[PDB]
RNA sequence: AAGAAAAUGUUUU
RNA sequence: GGUGAAAUUCUUGGAUUUAUUGAAGACUAACUACUGCGAAAGCAUUUGCCAAGGACGUUUUCAUUAAUCAAGAACGAAAGUUAGGGGAUCGAAGAUGAUCAGAUACCGUCGUAGUCUUAACCAUAAACUAUGCCGACUAGGGAUCGGGUGGUGUUUUUUUAAUGACCCACUCGGCACCUUACGAGAAAUCAAAGUCUUUGGGUUCUGGGGGGAGUAUGGUCGCAAGGCUGAAACUUAAAGGAAUUG
């Protein structure tokens, strides 16, 4: 009874992506970012920017014909963080609040069965 | 001086000495 | 002198333990010495569990949890208050709070 | 600009570097089974009506 | 007795051409002049003809190989890769 | 494994080593099993299989080449094919396939 | 300035032929034109749907199913089984400290031509009266258990086609078979078939696809 | 003679006449005498077999590859060289491949290649060590040795010739549009000097 | 969740 | 994208994101522990092969064959060296962006060598438990790993039972840990760092105030970097350890 897409919230530090696609993932609908929603070069990862981006994504999705989204939340993953950015929760809450229906939330952060050498040297970032 | 860099400076000085004596005959 | 009776790590009878990278600064620290914390937070708390439940298409969704093992170096753990400097007698208490 | 008001049901505590902000859990006057946490500048006490420009932003502490 | 300390086969070159070049030539000449086990008859009788040709004195069978060794590391990895791909194709 | 059974056959039973004696045993009908080295030429292997199927004799294919078969039979020379004439106090004939 | 959603048309992904429910949803694809066909743009798409949504029962909240559009009939995308995986949440929930994690994986060919890799997982558990707090295996138990699981998976395939194995995974009879076969080796609380990966497929055989 | 790679003489039966056709392949390493070579679309993926490029899986190592179907081998023919199949395009049937120089090339999928690497690899790793060895190397290739330096000639003989000291005098990087007699030195060099950095630019 | 800059101080008592 | 904030940088020849395949090389997360094995360096995907090893069990065997060890050897992280292979990632050098008073430092973007492997070198580390090995004795305690023994044990099906797992009690061996110290120590602390002025079980190695200095010189090993061995002249009243109050 519902038309379903995929939410694809990639919440890194320094940015968040709200990328609604079809159930296949080949066809994309309203990929929008906090970098497009604010202009400060520092606030791209802010939850306010994530919320505004998710609101725009939900608006364009409801115009296209999507009514529900299965949510796939991810961090940078790989070797870098594994911890979802500050914007993922805001994007998810905003999609929920903007009239979109929500389904089957899953954390799809790319996690190595073991990694290539992580960036930073053996002494790490020294601040 | 840190002892590691003391050792490094001594090694450089020691190579310089070998080079100077080798230039001499 | 020797600050910690065993060592600032957990390694007796091994000699070598493969290193891991700190999640915060990427410094190499032996896995036995790394400060390891498990994060089992619900995938969406956001003061919004009720919002996700109301917006969900399923009755009784039973929303999932995100699991994440975090490894800190000593410097990063102390700076980020994962662990705190303790008194000499308190250092010998391995019990978690 | 949507106009929404809430009422302070609890005063959590002082926040901000200089202690100027007050943390209040507020219950929305309309759809009163809804509470959000908000950051307030002035002096706040319980059962005070706050006016909200935006409805949805869980206020986190100001370090 | 031991006739040379380190030059080995390159003692034929005298003092010419430089120690490092003679060392490289020593390693490759020993490698190319060694006898190798025949993969068909099981004898250590495979010797080089011209570069890339390795003939077994027994059973008279010759194999294409590396210039100075019967099989190169590239040869091992290509044989393994083709084996893997062939097995995937066939099953 | 097959090394233990072969060693016990050498030390207790009867065996012959080599293509000519193996074919002789097969055409006399007095061989119980023939073990062919992996690096035996395929024409020789096929001829041995033909002789074995004519004499209703079992064939086992050794995992190693002639060097490995010689080592297994306890000799210092390469062995292309072994013919077990009597198994002795060994289960090599029955513990096959 | 272009609004590409005007030239997209919706197709029904009539994805399974036997699972519970033929409907998994709809997708969109650019309209067929002179030099670019929608059936070409489709027919390679993989839709990954939860087995709970595909069976109607929430006890399959993990075990997502991958379904590949293989042939198009008139706005309906007929798919076939492409693979199956647990969800990350369930995998991370099962993996716990103070217990041994036993993993087995096999590469086996189905009855007709399908080549698959099956990943099965199991976790050691304490007995009811156990006082010891970790309940680890002795790794010879692990080797025996992995041998048993490999034999079980290799037997369950090669006697099953893709459809038979798909109908066999849903009731999880393999899991209970692993439990029965390894219960006399070590307790093994949390036996599962965590993944099915499709490595090579036969000739497209639209006749064989037409099981729906 | 003059070829680092050994050659393999392979005898096939003539499909239309009763006779043998002997072909001279370049010997892939691992190929032995008495080995059966299978050439065609239905040949197996074994070293020394000749298959169309479209008939081999991704990552296949081939040699003596045709640029066009039927040119009977153009690419990866020197000793130790090979071509990697990096992809197929069945529609508009083409194969993307990695050439020994590192170039990406698109070849018709019906062009053929021999599974494996060309034998005689590692040949250039041995120092020639002697002008005599270079003389004998080029005696069977061509009259390209020894080579006189242009700075050592007279102005009449070369652009670099002349001067009271041996020196080029002007830049040795020569324009691609220069004419015959001007192209001495580094032709159309994108850069010069010791190579510091990474190659295979995106 | 985290939070930029910060060098120096003569000798003896 | 990246950052504390930026900028270098890439981007309508569509970057970032998505989906689908594919390849390369490295690596073996989670499980993973005051857990295991090894002489140490070390060692973590499955399976096969090949040899090896400790502990336990033994009413098996030999019968002092033993302990520690100059000389002499074998192995010996990382980095580095030589020649191939490979070169995904990270990344001495270098290029750059930024910060700065300067900043060819920290931070960012690239990136050669290296990182991986083969065949040879090198032989060093805070190679640490800063604690030689063998042996005996001297507190209490509970866990844990491997083996063994016993139980009216529980569970698991096979059909009686029995192996498996678990529980209880003991025991041998091991990684450790908790308390107390008869005891030791300058103390921190230590079940060994105890059984030492009430000084002796056996044995190897090392030190004799701080520099000069692991320098010079000679020898030896190494392709080299360097390793091993190794002074003195002269100089100096402290250097240093542990703890106490600020
Ligand atoms: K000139
Ligand atoms: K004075
Ligand atoms: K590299
Ligand atoms: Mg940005
Ligand atoms: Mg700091
Ligand atoms: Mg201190
Ligand atoms: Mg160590
Ligand atoms: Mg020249
Ligand atoms: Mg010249
Ligand atoms: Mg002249
Ligand atoms: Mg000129
Ligand atoms: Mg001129
Ligand atoms: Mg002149
Ligand atoms: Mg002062
Ligand atoms: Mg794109
Ligand atoms: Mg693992
Ligand atoms: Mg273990
Ligand atoms: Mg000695
Ligand atoms: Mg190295
Ligand atoms: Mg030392
Ligand atoms: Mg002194
Ligand atoms: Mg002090
Ligand atoms: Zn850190
Ligand atoms: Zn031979």
């Amino acid at each position: 009874s519902q038309v379903f897409g995929v939410a694809r919230i990639y919440a890194s530090f320094n940015d968040t992506f709200v990328h609604v696609t079809d159930l296949s993932g080949k066809e994309t609908i309203a990929r929008v970012t906090g970098g497009m929603k604010v202009k400060a070069d520092r606030d791209e990862s802010s939850p306010y920017a994530a919320m505004l981006a998710a609101q725009d994504v939900a608006a364009k999705c409801k115009e296209v014909g999507i009514t529900a989204v299965h949510v796939k939340i991810r961090a940078t993953g790989g070797t870098r963080t594994k911890t979802p950015g500050p914007g993922g929760q805001a994007a998810l809450r905003a999609l929920a609040r903007s009239g979109l229906r929500i389904g089957r939330i899953e954390d799809v952060t790319p996690v190595p069965s073991d990694s290539t050498r992580k960036k930073g040297g053996r002494r790490g970032r020294r601040l | 001086m840190r002892a590691k860099w003391r050792k490094k400076r001594t090694r450089r000085l020691k190579r310089k000495r070998r080079k100077v004596r080798a230039r001499s005959k | 002198p020797k600050k910690r009776a065993s060592n600032g790590r957990n390694k007796k009878g091994r000699g070598h333990v493969k290193p891991v990278r700190c999640v915060n600064c990427s410094k190499s620290i032996p896995k036995d010495k790394a400060i390891k914390r498990m994060a089992i937070r619900n995938i969406v708390e956001a003061a919004a569990v009720r919002d996700l439940s109301e917006a969900s298409v399923y009755p009784e969704y039973a929303l999932p949890k995100t699991y994440n093992k975090l490894h800190y170096c000593v410097s990063c753990a102390i700076h980020a208050r994962i662990v705190r400097v303790r008194s000499r007698e308190d250092r010998k208490n391995r019990a978690p709070p | 600009t949507p106009v929404t008001l809430a009422k302070v049901i609890k005063v959590l505590g002082r926040t901000g570097s200089r202690g100027g902000v007050t943390q209040v859990r507020v219950e929305f006057l309309e759809d009163t089974s809804r509470t959000i946490v908000r950051n307030v500048k002035g002096p706040v006490r319980e059962n005070d009506i706050l006016v909200l420009m935006e409805s949805e932003r869980e206020a986190r502490r100001l370090r | 007795a031991k006739r040379t300390k380190k030059v080995g086969i390159t003692g034929k070159y005298g003092v010419r051409y430089g120690s490092s070049l003679r060392r490289q030539v020593k390693k490759l000449e020993i490698q190319q002049h060694a006898r190798y086990d025949c993969s068909f008859c099981g004898k250590k009788t495979v010797k080089r003809g011209a570069a890339g040709i390795w003939t077994c004195s027994c059973c008279k069978k010759t194999v294409a190989g590396g210039a100075y060794t019967v099989s190169t590391a590239a040869a091992a990895t290509v044989r393994s890769t083709i084996r893997r791909l062939r097995e995937m194709v066939e099953a | 494994s097959i090394n233990q059974k072969l060693a016990l056959v050498i030390k207790s039973g009867k065996y012959t080593l080599g293509y000519k004696s193996t074919v002789k045993s097969l055409r006399q009908g007095k061989s119980k099993l023939i073990i062919i080295a992996a690096n035996t030429p395929v024409l020789r292997k096929s001829e041995l299989e033909y002789y074995a199927m004519l004499s209703k004799t079992k064939v086992y294919y050794f995992q190693g080449g002639n060097n490995e078969l010689g080592t297994a039979v306890g000799k210092l020379f390469r062995v292309g094919v072994v013919s077990i004439l009597e198994a002795g106090d060994s289960d090599i004939l029955t513990t096959l396939a | 300035v272009v609004d590409p959603f005007t030239r997209k048309e919706w197709f029904d992904i009539k994805a399974p032929s036997t699972f519970e429910n033929r409907n998994v949803g709809k997708t969109l694809v650019n309209k067929s034109t002179g030099l670019k066909s929608a059936s070409d743009a489709l027919k390679g798409r993989v839709v990954e749907v939860c087995l709970a949504d595909l069976q109607g029962s929430e006890d399959h909240s993990f075990r997502k199913i991958k379904l590949r559009v293989d042939e198009v009939q008139g706005k309906n995308l007929l798919t076939n089984f492409h693979g199956m995986d647990f969800t990350t949440d369930k995998l991370r929930s099962m993996v716990r400290k103070w217990q041994t994690l036993i993993e087995a994986n096999v590469t086996v060919k189905t009855s007709d031509d399908y080549v698959l890799r099956i990943f099965a997982i199991a976790f050691t558990r304490k007995q009811a009266n156990q006082v010891k707090r970790h309940s680890y295996a002795q790794s010879s138990h692990i080797r025996a258990i992995r041998k048993v699981i490999s034999e079980i998976l290799t037997k369950e395939v090669q006697g099953s086609t893709l459809a038979q194995l798909t109908s066999k995974l849903i009731p999880e009879v393999i899991n209970k078979e692993i439990e029965n076969a390894t219960k006399d080796i070590f307790p093994l609380q949390n036996i599962h078939v965590r993944k099915v990966k499709l490595l090579k497929q036969p000739k497209f055989d639209v006749g064989a696809l037409m099981a729906l | 003679s003059g070829r680092g790679a050994p050659l393999a003489k392979v005898v096939f039966r003539d499909p239309y006449k009763y006779r043998l056709r002997e072909e001279i392949f370049i010997a892939n390493e691992g190929v032995h005498t008495g080995q059966f070579i299978y050439a065609g679309k239905k040949a197996s993926l074994n070293v020394g077999n000749v298959l169309p490029l479209g008939s081999v899986p991704e990552g296949t190592i081939v040699s003596n590859v045709e640029e066009k179907p039927g040119d009977r081998g153009a690419l990866a023919r020197a000793s130790g060289n090979y071509v990697i199949i990096i992809g197929h395009n069945p529609d508009e049937n083409k194969t993307r491949v990695r050439l020994p120089s590192g170039a990406k090339k698109v070849i018709s999928s019906d062009a053929r290649g021999v599974i494996g690497v060309i034998a005689g690899g590692g040949r250039v790793d041995k120092p020639l060590l002697k002008a005599g060895r270079a003389f004998h190397k080029y005696r069977l290739k061509r009259n390209s040795w020894p080579k006189t330096r242009g700075v050592a000639m007279n102005p009449v003989d070369h652009p670099h010739g002349g001067g009271n000291h041996q020196h080029i005098g002007k830049a040795s990087t020569i324009s691609r549009g220069a004419v015959s007699g001007q192209k001495a030195g580094l032709i159309a060099a994108r850069r010069t000097g010791l190579l510091r950095g990474s190659q295979k630019t995106q």
